[PDB]
């Protein structure tokens, strides 16, 4: 049975990501914005039960629990196309509407106040899942609502499902874009803290990389938080297509992630996608070959992680697995490997066996794919530490500067100091160093 | 109506013995149905058994 | 040439040779990813728990595993999936620990009717199994 | 012959619930509000005699007895479209018109005053019934009249047919909401007492649960009292379907409750229905799946009994029979069972044989089904004890405070003491404990 994933949408960015994810899943499965399968959606080959629950034989409800400390995001969700996708009883909006004041601690305290409702929502979504593996929380670490509520949701998932894995998709603030959330580094630190203590795996999503991709590839001069969240949801959809369209390979999450996560602590993954195309460029179905795909994957414009230019450490990929969906010629894969070897396009860890795993996945029959072949890469790359190290450095810089702490000082967790943010930054730095260490032979003795 | 209690308890014991015999024959029937459902991998017959043995009372007796 | 053309047409339209290949892809090639995942998890749980072939390959256990995999599979309820059968080649006394061939006793058979059994031979079905 | 059911309607709320129940039964059997068989009721496979009695060779009269201590409700019944449905000899109206004053004891004393009329109604309905199985009393536990008179009616049904089975759908008052009827907890205790002593199976209808079902399943933001009474009537219908719709199995009320009631004391049943829809929400034919039906029936928000979410106690069904009608896919049933097991949505009794009986019947052409496929479950479930235990605790809390007893002290039954309220609370507590035991293997020794 599929490993079902419950999606928790927290704050403005988290709710936007959840809405865009539900839109993409509906489009791929031919589900209307109301949760009803469209008459054209005759291909019952999609796995709704991974991310959606059936309310009836016809109505598909996302297995999503919406928790926010600010009413703005919930109101925007209720005005989105996915308003009818989520179970309204699984949507928690703070009655006070006052938000978290861009304070992670306020959002966390509101999540704690709505803990019972949120965990009831999560359990209701889980009961709609035939073989629920655990919960995946999608949120941003930079805001107040999405950060605090995301940490609260992760905590409550850990409390309710302590024997189940808890993975989070935590969006770290953009370091190249000026965040409107001046307290974003503190919020990011608190979210990394919660991922360290209550999540089992944290996928670091650097908003800087999302903005860079929007600028260079999507031609978006100023990527909004909503646009970054929608890009993240599109990436998650493409990576989860093999979960949603069951096939011969990659029928479970653990099979996909096993090659990417060497140690329980070394759980910081980098992603890659190929071919990369802008949403506007759907028109030209480029006959991209596996060699062309691999060449495009090496372009920084398609990598979902903004690694700093470390001049001292030659950060590298330990291993990369590309799951390619669509028409793929094995001979094209072979030519791609040949060209990569001649060009030395990938460096692997020297201390153990590593390779490019290939998973073949079907495309949604209801969603026209602009690409003959598409692929998600999951990779363990030491450069992912540079995103985590940069987030930690920003957290430490904000705590040391007390920047935007007055908004955080309204919440008890951050009222007197940001010591929790600085300790979180140190823990995230140690995590980054361990991820970088996993590129080295001494990773065998790590820990 | 309630010696009447003693008569009732004796009747209950006789009813329980008849119930045991009926349950034994039903368990043999259920065991044969289970064998048939297991040979042909017929999920339909497993659903029929689950209808007949929803609380699993006869499943353990058939296994026994 | 006329006989060959008419035979090709008969095999495709009347004998549904393409439909037989589609059924083989759905069931034998584990195209139902959910069924395959449930089967693999149940198999590895039974092998790691040291269940004997008489315990693991018991018709009740095999039928329950197949039913659960088909119920969890989007394609498990398809009529092509109904042509799948989990059979035992031999009954091991004990599941050998760390043996990769522990589950080699299982065979998936595909039934071919006349005249398709001339083309889909018992050797072909044995190779598929 | 059909297993006839005598309907006892007590007080304003009970009489309204009974009237709506009889209306629903008539609609399912194609009986007009005047007692005439509708021309559309050409499917002679329904048991009209289960819910209606013949008053003469041509007129079918619902087996309904209207009992009130206040004349307003009886006059409203005689002024309702169902005025010709009820036997006029089965309508008892107190000459004093003063009602029970929201006092359970006053309602009981009025029932004693109207005992003769009620038992005459029961005997007339039984003699008009070729194979009368027993009486089903529909009433509310929250008022004064409907509770006391309902208990009186249950007592008289037990007295008249002591060798016949009596199943009841007894709506217990909500114990978590502060009732404006301060004596409601005493009333609730008396109703649970009567269901425990004189019914063989009691389907608990919690108006809180009815409101929850209307909100979550029927999308009714503010369930009206009429909507609550219609939900109670729906619960009674679901619990009585095996008596009212004859088939290969469960053709009698005693046959229906035998599989559900392992011991005489563990007779407190909880009910669930899916899909639940408000009369206004007929428009959207929801493609409800077997998985969705079973999940909502097991969901307390859609269950016509409001059990708290106990995380510590594995509350369970003693027995459940689901009669499912419509298009059902075996693969969908299998996926439903898989999801139910993974979510542990239903606990079954460990102490006795229980199964889902399935009878295949054609549907009534006269009853519009809002669902392409629908199913009723009648179940004996230990979670109904949570309603009964809470009602008993509230009764004890009121009696210890003598709350609202001044209205009861006006009636002779409560003039000197409130011992009837304390005995009712004790009976409801014993019923709750026995129903909880029926989820456990030790139910064999329950009440020892």
């Amino acid at each position: 049975m599929p490993r079902e994933i419950i999606t928790l949408q927290l704050g403005q960015c988290g709710n936007q990501i959840g809405f865009e994810f539900w839109k993409q899943l509906c489009a791929e499965h031919g589900i209307s914005p109301e949760g009803i399968v469209e008459e054209f959606a005759t291909e019952g080959t999609d796995r709704k039960d991974v991310f959606f629950y059936q309310a009836d034989d016809e109505h598909y409800i996302p297995r999503a629990v919406l928790l926010d400390l600010e009413p703005r995001v919930i109101h925007s969700i209720l005005n989105s196309p996915y308003a009818k996708l989520y179970n309204p009883e699984n949507i928690y909006l703070s009655e006070h509407g006052g938000g978290a004041g861009n304070n992670w601690a306020s959002g966390f305290s509101q999540g704690e106040k709505i803990h019972e409702d949120i965990f009831d929502i999560i359990d209701r979504e889980a009961d709609g899942s035939d073989s629920l593996e655990g919960f995946v929380l999608c949120h941003s670490i930079a805001g107040g609502t999405g950060s605090g509520l995301g940490s609260y949701l992760l905590e409550r998932l850990n409390d309710r499902y302590p024997k189940k894995l808890v993975q989070t998709y935590s969006v770290f603030p953009n370091q190249d874009e000026m965040s409107d959330v001046v307290v974003q580094p503190y919020n990011s630190l608190l979210t990394l803290k919660r991922l360290t203590q209550n999540a089992d795996c944290v996928v670091v999503l650097d908003n800087t990389a999302l903005n860079r991709i929007a600028t260079d590839r999507l031609h978006i001069q100023n990527p909004s938080f909503s646009q970054i969240n929608q890009l993240v949801s599109t990436i998650m959809s493409a990576s989860t297509t093999t979960l949603r369209y069951p096939g011969y390979m990659n029928n479970d999450l653990i099979g996909l992630i096993a090659s990417l996560i060497p140690t329980p602590r070394l759980h910081f993954l980098m992603t890659g996608y190929t071919p990369l195309t802008t949403d506007q460029s759907v028109a030209s179905v480029r006959k991209t070959t596996v060699l062309d795909v691999m060449r495009r994957l090496l372009q920084p414009k398609n990598v979902m992680v903004s690694t700093g230019r470390d001049r001292q450490t030659n950060h590298c990929y330990i291993a990369i697995l590309n799951i390619i969906q669509g028409e793929v010629d094995p001979t094209q894969v072979h030519k791609s490997l040949q060209r990569i070897r001649e060009r030395k396009l990938a460096n692997f860890i020297p201390w153990g066996p590593a390779s490019i795993q290939v998973a073949l996945s079907r495309k949604s029959p209801y969603l026209p794919s602009a690409h003959r072949v598409s692929g998600l890469m999951m990779a363990n790359h030491t450069s992912i530490s540079s995103l985590f190290e940069r987030t930690c450095r920003q957290y430490d810089k904000l705590r040391k500067r007390e920047a935007f702490l007055e908004q955080f000082r309204k919440e008890d967790m951050f009222k007197d100091n940001f010591d929790e943010m600085d300790t979180s930054r140190e823990i995230v730095q140690q995590l980054i160093d361990e991820y970088h260490a996993a590129t080295r032979p001494d990773y065998i003795s790590w820990g | 109506l309630d010696d009447t209690v003693q008569l009732v308890s004796g009747f209950e014991a006789t009813i329980n013995k008849f119930d045991k015999n009926f349950s034994a024959h039903l368990l043999d029937l259920l065991a044969r149905l289970s064998i048939y459902s297991t040979s042909d991998c017929e999920h339909g017959m497993a659903s029929v058994i689950s209808r007949l043995d929803f609380n699993g009372f006869y499943t353990e007796r058939l296994e026994r | 040439s006329l006989v060959n053309k008419a035979a090709v047409d008969y095999f495709f339209v009347e004998l549904h040779l393409e439909a037989h290949y589609e059924a083989l892809r759905h069931f034998l090639l584990m195209e139902d990813g959910e069924f395959a995942q449930s089967l693999s998890d149940l198999l590895f749980e039974k092998l790691g728990a040291g269940q004997t072939p008489g315990e693991l390959l018991n018709p009740l256990v095999l039928n329950s595993v197949l039913s659960k995999a088909l119920q969890c599979s989007l394609h498990g309820d398809t009529p092509h999936a109904s042509n799948l059968s989990l059979a035992l080649k031999y009954l091991p006394e004990v599941f050998a620990p760390n043996a990769p061939d522990v589950l080699s006793c299982l065979e998936l058979r595909y039934k071919v009717d006349w005249p398709l059994n001339i083309v889909i031979t018992e050797g072909c079905l044995s190779k598929y199994s």
